[PDB]
């Protein structure tokens, strides 16, 4: 029900660092009220690597609740930081307009010592 | 021809 | 070079508490050194749901330094447990063996309450 | 007719 606009078309999802994810939902065939996530990242974030240039981005998404995980490699044609984030959460719907709530890990190395950094983003709709 | 950072928090 | 044998074909890998993600690595079109990652994850974790029966799953794999990230949706024909997971992080290739190293998080709800659960999984291979 | 859970960690 309440992602009834969700689910038609591309949306984009703007987190508190200006980054930009751009959705697009596909009907799973055998999984009920799942859909595959697919569209592409713009990290804007400061001090990053990677910026301004669109990256993939794929998942899963389940109706019943609105719950969504999906994930980024950061490498494409222009930038590669050697690297990869999941994102895993849900929209929150029930407030005055949408919030799409998330936690995130980042896998990447640190000379040869490998790391994963937890974070948290809120996403909301450019419309 | 890409650029290539350390990580993604080490441009 | 160290995952030379992951990228051809299926593998299987078994977690502490006996789940098995079974993998497939197909060439991104556009990101360099970048798979998409498919395949199927079977829960047999005692005390949960969603026991016993494959899952799809799916996400992306760096080949550059052996990093992942991937989701499940628990909705299949068989179990629905109205809940998602993604998992994030890194093959070790440094042992006798190798180790697939992650953290997770799963989004749920519990009554109209949602919630993100962490964890971690460690995964080696059956062969 | 899929057996639903209210999550995965409560059966």
């Amino acid at each position: 029900s309440p992602d009834m606009k969700l689910l038609a078309g591309a949306s984009n999802w703007v987190n508190q660092s200006g980054s930009v994810a751009q959705f697009v939902f596909t009907p799973s065939p055998t999984q009920p009220q799942t859909y595959e996530v697919s569209g592409n990242y713009i990290n804007n974030a400061q001090g990053t690597g990677c910026k301004g240039t669109p990256y993939p981005l794929s998942g899963a998404y389940y109706s019943g609740n609105q719950i969504i995980s999906f994930s980024v490699v950061w490498s494409n044609a222009s930038a590669n930081c050697q690297s990869a984030t999941g994102w895993t959460g849900y929209f929150d719907f029930s407030g005055s307009q949408a919030v799409l709530k998330t936690d995130w890990n980042l896998a990447f190395y640190s000379g040869s010592t490998p790391a994963i950094q937890q974070g948290q983003d809120d996403f909301m709709q450019s419309v | 021809v890409a650029t290539v950072s350390e990580s993604l928090l080490t441009e």
